[PDB]
């Protein structure tokens, strides 16, 4: 997908959905919001594979498996010399960064919430 | 003072008053639920 | 009488002896965890939250280890060999530690 302009602001109907999405540019971080949500949505397989120590080094394989440890983002993001939206694709990339900063305060995350005390992930965030 | 079910413990324990053996009958059935929670506990502080 | 009595109380402090090393060597085990820790860090890791999974096994079995040794042996013997081995073994694994 491709043309990469600015977000059509619509005024206003999806809005309030692309304030969800937040959580402009036309479709990164509009879409992918979408992906990684439905991702880490999908990734609660779990509440029934618990009484055992899954809460433990299962929970680093979820840390792994990041919003796809962000390098699968950050390859084709990162090949893509264009001058479509350059730097304003990646305005929802430090704002998908924002995303990322998002995903690290997406962190209420398992254990089953223990201990909180961090929950890091910036390292492909970096 | 072993099964981990009701059957048994409920049928055992109305024929142990059918012995008329009541009280111990009783004691017993609260010692296996006591052994009872005692092992629950046993599954698993993580935090508190 | 004496003899076989006696005979007797050696194989008591010899099993003793025995569940005592085995608990205490079941913390020295576990201590292991931290061997690999993953390499724990260098001036932070920040965060930096918790808890070192094989230490959870270790309190874990530890717990059950004498919920079951509280439940077949006496008490006295028991607060015996875990009090001591127990205490004096955390110590010298947070030395090599």
């Amino acid at each position: 997908d491709d043309d990469f302009m600015p977000l059509s602001i619509n005024d206003k109907t999806l809005y309030e959905k692309v304030l969800k999405i937040c959580w402009l540019y036309p479709m990164t971080c509009t879409l992918a919001k979408k992906t990684y949500s439905k991702i880490t949505a999908f990734l609660s397989i779990f509440y029934r594979h618990e009484l055992h120590t899954l809460n433990n080094i299962l929970v680093k394989t979820m840390d792994d498996i990041f919003n796809d440890i962000v390098n699968k983002k950050i390859r084709s993001k990162l090949e893509s010399t264009s001058r479509e939206e350059i730097a304003q694709i990646l305005v929802n990339l430090d704002y998908f960064i924002i995303a990322a900063k998002e995903f690290s305060n997406f962190m209420t995350r398992e254990n089953i919430l223990q201990n909180p005390d961090m929950e890091i992930r910036l390292s492909s965030i970096k | 003072l072993s099964s981990n079910e009701i059957v048994h413990l409920k049928s055992g324990t109305e024929n142990m008053i059918k012995l008329g053996l009541p009280e111990q009958a009783l004691d017993l059935f609260l010692q296996n639920r006591s052994n009872f929670i005692q092992d629950l506990i046993l599954q698993i502080v993580d935090n508190p | 009488k004496f003899d076989e009595t006696i005979d007797g109380f050696k194989t008591l402090k010899f099993k003793l002896i025995t569940i005592l090393r085995f608990n205490i060597r079941a913390l020295c085990i576990y201590d292991i965890g931290s061997f690999f820790q993953n390499t724990k860090i260098w001036n932070m890791d920040v965060g930096s939250i918790e808890l070192d999974q094989n230490i959870a096994s270790l309190i874990s079995e530890l717990r059950r280890t004498e919920s079951k040794l509280k439940q077949q042996l006496p008490e006295k013997e028991k607060n015996s060999i875990f009090i001591g081995l127990d205490i004096v073994n955390n110590y010298a694994l947070i030395k090599g530690a």
